[PDB]
């Protein structure tokens, strides 16, 4: 397309990758982003109708305690672009195909965020050892290498989409067999137990594994929510230390 | 006294700790954001080159991991603690770190639901509602929202952080943490325990690990009675157990009158059937139906045991508590660097092992 | 009652013939206090030294 | 209605006049004032339905140190009548208008009993007259005769009550908006909160505060009926106790 | 001589049990105790007796208590009037030395457990077993309030009878904490488990009642209807078009194919509810009550109210938020007649609420 | 130092162990299961027949009572002093009875609780549990689990005694045990509690024992409205209650219309009814009745309620508390060697009582 | 009743026997005697399910300072037997006249080895005499002769109750009451609490008297289960012992 359109899509796309990090400004929220990279390519509704319908995908995707999101700026960033490419924007083509390629692309999102925050260790290291010298100079640089890179995680593969064509990326995805597909779900479905291990295994001692095992033994009761599970786990805690303060008054 | 940092020093470095991740390793989380916000400051403090300098940077190169947005607080303590150290006010290196760590974690564990899962999903709802109807109103009211929102948390919290800094640290010195990291780790110990049995969900199903069905009984499963052609009859009083080792059976219609009067199975009159065979299913016969199926009578004539049955049978979520202590032991045993990434890794091709061979 | 391979703050999505499709079963409303509890109940964990 | 009822029902509200200061039999408690009534006066599960209904509210109505109650007594007294008057048992005009009414009529019965207990300061001054004679009939008479005296306070309301002719109370009754009484219907799940937050405020501590919110959090298990949480609570209690005396 | 038996024991119990009824503003429960000790005095000393005169005066005085506690003080008024009924030097004021000082803490005892704790327990308990009109709740209450209050008094009074004056030192302090202590943590557990429990003002309506979405195509409880009548089956999948759909096998409840056309409108075999099926008798029934057993929406269109939304986050949280609120301005406005104030706004509020159709 | 036994020989004395008892005896408890422990120990020390080897064995014709679980304990003690003897060591011939003495009182008085009364009832009531099913899993599951707990204690106590010597005395003492007792105690009670609760079935359902069934209402129970010659309507508006006491209903086909408009009840248009006498349910009808049970209305026209739910409704198990409570004061009381046995013969013959009076 | 399900039910009976005085494997147990004495002779699932309802009755039957228990190895073989030779497995004569049965067995076996074990003393006598030598393939002769008495004390009475023949024990089964075995069965659906009561009388104080009340009112959610049940009530021991260990400390 247009020249300008492609460069403000480009950095639009870089800000979105530098903001699914960043998380302060919400630029990579699909809300704003596929909005905004529509406000770059002409039609204002197909990316407002895109980011509205996203959004409601993109609650409670924030990640937390080193839990990795699904990375919502790469499911915006491509979806946008491969909407503008197909023109089609008749609010079933959106949701029927758009949507699905966009959780897939977030997953492919989340691989490779996994893989470029991995990357940085090097970096970080470097920045330690550039800050053994003392320099001011030298960290603030490698921070912004590292957030550069981070920020290119998505500016690269992003004119890739932009160039191929439209077609062939849409029928790539559903080409998925089965067999990947259920494999990645039943690992999915198992694989927070790993994020619940190293936060087991950091606070644990002889004292604490019972209210562990009592947590696991009375949470089958389905007439409990979470939320009332919580409040049964602070208030347990409230008199635990009442009982054990009476004596340390003592 | 002096090196009094001012009012545009202290907003410099809230503009720059709006870049607290971005360094976003997994070995040392977010701890170059730290250095990044503090920057002018300990530039305004030191002059490059300095070895007090050297130590001051070297200082803040361990780990800090929390909410982005709850971290103005502890910014403004350790700038207050910095300045401290400036003009020699006795405080070691030590004491910065424990407050650091103090609130390092409880205040990420109240900001997490409060930002992440409170007001996020509240502004993105309003705002895709609003994006709904093609309106440009939409983003822009996300946006002004949530940076304003942000913003005014960020310098209001920052500043709250300056003043009653030392005081923040008698708090925290005057034993009150040692209550608060024990009542954290009960709660945080029995929610993981709730979590670990809740969201791991290994169902065991799949069309392999199906333990043999069994005939199970003659009425033990829903279904009436069919005898020869058409009608539909109940059991009756035990008169006696013939000696040629068949027991006739009282047969009543389902009217309140006594019919037939014989065996049970195939050779006598009336033999039980399922629900799907028979036909013009009568009002009497739904209200039977339903009867035994609201009193957990059983659905299928050919019960099918799963294996994930077994497992709950002995104990829900057995399997997701072999999974978590499993996993402990290899974090436990050093299987060198590297290992969470690797655990992750093999338990997804474990997991498309299992669904492959028809397990799960 | 399809597989649920991923599910979103509201909907799922599954695989379908052989072109993936995503269906919403959630009013907004709904989702928002489903994402509400999550975290809160959540919020319970971690809370810990964090290294 | 045959003369049976009316003077079970006469009698029922002398006891209830009894122990709206006796409090020992509990026979004004609107769980057992009220089911009399519905035994007495024909319809009798209605009266045991909005005994429980009312009883929620009754907890809490307790007097202390001179501080008159509410007077559950004269209030379920005439709700009783009331509804055996008004042939409407549908558990929505059950919580809809007499409970309302009940609640006035225990406002009312609060400012009677009041005046009730400052006539007492002249009867006591003639039993303590008759005391400087020495009689004990003189004194035992004039217990009695106070006794009597606010056994009528709600013996005579009852009586008033009943004299009405029933189609102008059932009209009276008709008469009253439709979405009004749904509106009070829905209220009527409201009220007990009041009166279960008087308890709550007469007893509580940052030390027990926590026992509220896991009892809160525990009732949900619709397996577990009232007398069993009961027991847990006293398990809880004595547990509690035993952790703490051995410090 | 003038020793009394457990007749006129059992006379002073039920002559105690109308502690009340004689009650003033000034000097309260008076008269009562009086009624309750006669029998005593009249084994005694005659009626007109200078002697009786002076022991009427002697319990004439102020003597306020609660009335359920009251009998270890009667059994020790009993045992001090035999004493002093035998030509003992005790001084006059002993009994009221006694019972003055004494009063206060067996009041501050009686009040909580008795009227705040037992009393409201049973209650709840009663008008939870009453909320089916069944005729066992009343009984139960009855039976059991009695039967703790009649044991409670026999028991207490040969309790203050038997031990004397040394009842002041047999509670003490301390011990009595304990019981308070107790009574207070039971009481108001079961107060937050009522809470929980009895207060009910589910918001259904005919407005709180969020947009329903057409869901899916087959997640709810139905069956594929085929143009002309009958129930069919999606069998595989025969190649997809391409337009975008797929052409797939609608096999009969048979094991046989027939049809195979795409599904939706146009084709031939389209997902529909039960109340649309016609002669649905025969194995159709049996796969009906097998999905809705496997927890399936009745439904075409899902519909969520503010309270099954509300039960998700915790249940009673609207009762939570309550209590609160009431016990906020009930802590603010310290008033007299504030309770009745409160009441009538809260019926505001149901009616309110009831007429804007959130309930 | 020769004379030193091997790992195998440590197997082969704990399988031996394992056979501890078989010579029971009234006058010396257990008297030569201790010796058959020790067997080969003296195998291979001294061949039989010399005087060492004589005195070596007949010292083992004491008393010697103790839980036959905690056993190695002893074994390895035994064996380790024995060794000492054997090498040349002055040890005092008596001291080893005398600490065996010593070791039996305490060991299972502690023991007698823990293992016959705390985790045998537990592994029981599991293995039933899972064999009310009618699964082979519970007693293969039985077999495992317990023969794992006496076989991992058996083994490491055995060689901890081996291992350890006399310094096992020291090693418990006083006051360590009373924690375990304590413990196993609260435990043994908390699971009794349950298994009271769970396992003792009295239902008083019977022929009689059943309170007057009243009539419900109008529509609290699951059921539809018939107008005459079939069809079936659904109340609504109300048009305004007549003067005589009765209230003008719309009645509503399954299309919408309004037809009839009569009162409910019997002389009216339609009437509720229950399923029984329905017929041709196939239409909407039977999703109503679908969504009728789904909101958990209930199906019979006519509430029953027998003893047993009116004892549901207060608690459950509350006659299975009062029976036990009962039943432990008789055996407080009777102070009989035989008490149980009648006790056992008395309510079975109560037991036939109920069911003949038609209670049970 | 082929000749090899006589001997599997033989020497299964004989280790039954053996295992009521060693009694390290429990074969003796109902759970276990009857479930495998049902493999063995045909029909399994009644077996497994008499087992499972016999284990509660055996609760609280060990034997304790020289007290012999009323010794459910015979109890549970000879009702296994008889149940087997009675082709009647409706689940209620299970209950009904088996389980009354089991108890007389019980005591009938309680009276056998009272008097094997006093008559053991003249073996031990003989053994003793046997040492007096200073051998110990003697002794160990005498203890293995010791146990085969003792296991044979089982083992004839087993065929016994095997050779007699099927048809008279089937009539007489079938001859009882249908009232009275009704009666039996529903008392005997109660006799377990006797099981608890002198275990309950074992150990009981007024510390832990509040702990059986809390069992009580926990146990009827069905959402724990027995295992479930368990882990409670280790982790509720656990926590109340450290709570008065640092009550006593502080
Ligand atoms: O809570 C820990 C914290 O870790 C990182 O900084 C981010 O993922 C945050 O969203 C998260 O809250
Ligand atoms: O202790 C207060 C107690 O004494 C008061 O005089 C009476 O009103 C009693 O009803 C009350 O319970
Ligand atoms: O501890 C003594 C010991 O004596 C016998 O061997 C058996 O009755 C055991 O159950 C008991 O434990």
């Amino acid at each position: 397309m247009s020249i300008i359109s492609i460069i403000l899509v480009l950095i639009f796309a870089f800000l979105a990758g530098l903001e699914g990090i960043l998380d302060q400004w919400q630029f990579h929220q699909p809300i704003i982003a596929c909005s905004l990279i529509g406000i770059a390519t002409g039609h204002m509704a197909a990316g407002i109708i895109l980011g509205g319908s996203l959004q409601m995908i993109a609650l409670g995707w924030a990640n937390v305690g080193a839990a990795v999101a699904p990375d919502a700026a790469l499911a915006s960033v491509a979806s946008a672009i491969l909407m503008v490419q197909g023109g089609n924007f008749d609010l079933t083509h959106i949701t029927g195909v758009i949507v699905p390629a966009a959780i897939l692309l977030a997953t492919a999102g989340l691989v490779l965020t996994t893989l470029v925050r991995f990357l940085s260790v090097g970096i970080v290291h470097l920045a330690d050892a550039a800050a053994e010298k003392g320099s001011y100079s030298g960290v603030a640089g490698w921070h912004m290498f590292a957030l550069l890179l981070q920020g290119l995680r998505i500016a690269i593969p992003a004119a890739i989409i932009l160039a191929i064509p439209a077609e062939t990326v849409t029928a790539a995805l559903n080409a998925i067999p089965d067999w990947v597909s259920k494999g990645l779900a039943v690992g999915g479905g198992m694989v927070v137990v790993v994020g619940y291990a190293m936060v087991i295994n950091l606070m644990a001692t002889k004292e604490l594994w019972p209210f562990f095992f009592l947590g696991f033994v009375l949470a089958p009761l389905s007439s409990i929510t979470l939320i009332g599970m919580g409040i049964l786990g602070v208030v347990i805690a409230l008199i635990y230390l009442n009982l054990s303060n009476t004596a340390g008054n003592g | 006294k002096k090196f009094s940092l001012s009012k545009n020093t202290r907003l410099s470095v809230m503009f720059r700790s709006m870049f607290l991740q971005g360094s976003w390793n997994y070995e040392r989380m977010q701890n170059l954001g730290f250095l990044y916000s503090i920057i002018p400051a300990l530039k305004q403090f030191y002059k490059p080159g300095s070895e007090e300098a050297k130590e001051a940077l070297k200082r803040h190169m361990e780990f800090f991991n929390t909410h982005p947005y709850v971290a103005a607080p502890i910014v403004g303590v350790t700038l207050a603690l910095e300045e401290e150290i400036a003009n020699g006010v006795e405080i070691d290196e030590a004491a910065i770190q424990g407050v650091k760590v103090g609130m390092m974690g409880p205040l990420a564990g109240i900001g997490d639901p409060v930002f992440w899962f409170t007001v996020r999903p509240i502004v993105g709802a309003i705002a895709a509602s609003l994006a709904t109807g093609g309106s440009i109103i939409a983003p822009i009211f996300f946006f002004v929202v949530w940076n304003a929102i942000r913003i005014a948390f960020l310098w209001y919290t920052q500043e709250f952080g300056y003043k009653q800094g030392t005081a923040i640290t008698s708090d925290l010195g005057g034993g009150m943490l040692q209550q608060i990291t024990k009542g954290a780790s009960i709660l945080g110990m029995f929610i993981l325990g709730v979590l670990i049995q809740r969201w791991v969900n290994i169902s065991f199903t799949g069309p392999n690990a199906m333990l043999p069905s069994k005939p199970l009984a003659d009425g033990a499963y829903v279904g009436e009675w069919i005898d020869k052609a058409g009608k539909v009859v109940v059991q009756g009083a035990q008169t006696g157990t013939t000696g040629d080792g068949v027991a006739k059976f009282d047969w009543l219609d389902q009217a309140g009158n006594g019919v037939g009067n014989g065996v049970a199975g195939q050779g006598g009159f009336a033999h039980y059937v399922t629900v799907d065979q028979l036909n013009t299913v009568d009002g009497s016969t739904l209200h039977n139906i339903l009867g035994q199926v609201s009193s957990g009578l059983g659905l299928s004539p050919e019960q099918t045991q799963s294996l994930q049955d077994v497992f709950n049978s002995l104990i829900p979520g057995f399997i997701a508590l072999l999974l978590t202590f499993l996993v402990l032991w290899i974090l436990r045993k050093w299987k060198n660097k590297n290992a969470p990434l690797f655990i992750i890794i093999g338990m997804f091709v474990l997991g498309i092992v299992l669904h492959v061979a028809g397990l799960a | 009652h399809e597989y649920h391979l991923m599910n979103g703050a509201n909907g799922y999505l599954t695989r379908v013939n052989g072109k993936y499709v995503y269906r919403v079963t959630k009013d907004p409303v709904s989702a928002v206090f489903g994402v509400i509890s999550n975290g809160w109940g959540s919020a319970g964990a971690g809370f810990g030294p964090q290294h």
